[PDB]
């Protein structure tokens, strides 16, 4: 099995691949975000022991230390 | 209200994927991202009734079985998909019902066979066997398209009236 982060979303969760944890946050919010939403409305990252925190976007998966998160509307709350 | 956990299995590619979107968002996914789980919840009117629907999407590809034990015990109805132009896929579908049989102890759950890209013009997989198949299960066939729509609530929908009629 290939590395992967579990994403928590309004309507569900989503697993996200990743090749390595060098891969940005952000990286990984954009694939949820189009996986999920399609194709305006902003979003935020938490991790799972978090909450109402935005992870920084330029950081690494590997400097999270955590391996869920959830995806949060920006005018919203987990 | 009341929430069904339905569950998307079959191959890889044959379109599990773009079934769910196309029910939940009415849009197609043209691309080919392999899934590796990915629920999606929507409300919906079945036959006047307002109920839940809980959608796991599930991995066609291989590496990712080990995961059909936690999902196939706790599933309470079931696609089993193939692709018209995938014999092979064809051929997997018993695969499928096989495990959903070692953790349930019976296949005595709501299922539907679903022959999916059917807006193709080239089908290997003949309509007289896929019913066949579905007639030696017991169970439903039919026939899909993710890109036109065309039975796409059929087959869903159909999981929901037979969990009802239990
Ligand atoms: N023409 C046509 N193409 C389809 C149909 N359903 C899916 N496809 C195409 O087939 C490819 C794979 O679809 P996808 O939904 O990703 O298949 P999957 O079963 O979820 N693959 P995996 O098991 O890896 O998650 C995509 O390019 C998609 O556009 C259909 O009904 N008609
Ligand atoms: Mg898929």
């Amino acid at each position: 099995e290939s590395l992967f982060v579990r994403i928590n979303a309004a309507h569900g969760f989503s697993l996200i691949q990743v090749d390595n944890t060098k891969v940005t946050m952000k990286e990984i919010l954009l694939k949820a975000v189009k996986r999920r939403k399609g194709s305006g409305p902003q979003y935020r990252l938490e991790k799972q022991s978090e909450p109402n925190v935005a992870v920084d976007l330029d950081s690494t998966l590997e400097s999270q230390s955590a391996w869920e998160f959830c995806l949060v509307r920006e005018n919203s709350s987990r | 209200m009341t929430e069904y956990k339905l569950v998307v299995v079959g191959a890889g590619g044959v379109g599990k994927s773009a079934l769910t979107i196309q029910l939940i968002q009415n849009h197609f996914v043209d691309e080919y991202d392999p899934t590796i789980e990915d629920s999606y919840r929507k409300q919906v009117v079945i036959d006047g009734e307002t109920c839940l629907l809980d959608i796991l999407d599930t991995a066609g590809q291989e590496e990712y079985s080990a995961m059909r034990d936690q999902y196939m015990r706790t599933g309470e109805g079931f696609l089993c998909v193939f692709a018209i132009n995938n014999t092979k896929s064809f051929e997997d579908i018993h695969q499928y019902r096989e495990q959903i049989k070692r953790v349930k102890d019976s296949d005595d759950v709501p299922m539907v066979l679903v022959g999916n890209k059917c807006d193709l013009a080239a089908r290997t997989v003949e309509s007289r066997q896929a019913q066949d198949l579905a007639r030696s299960y017991g169970i439903p066939y039919i026939e899909t398209s993710a890109k036109t729509r065309q039975g796409v609530e059929d087959a869903f929908y159909t999981l929901v009236r037979e969990i009802r009629q239990h």
